[PDB]
């Protein structure tokens, strides 16, 4: 049977940030990702 | 009119359906 290939889903990082100045809880932005796969 | 090795792709930030406005 033939069986497709599919590179593993990965991609960038990226970093919410308000600024020190006002606080440090940040946000996480993972790119062109499903959610449901962390 | 008009038509994989860690080369991502990332989306403009300002949609059609809002450039269209």
């Amino acid at each position: 049977e033939i069986l497709d290939i599919t590179p593993c889903s990965f991609g960038g990082v990226s970093v919410i940030t308000p600024g020190t100045n006002t606080s440090n809880e940040v946000a996480v932005l993972y790119q062109d990702v499903n959610c449901t796969e962390v | 009119k008009v038509t994989f090795n860690g080369l991502t792709v990332l989306p403009p930030l300002l949609t059609d359906e809002m450039i269209a406005q």
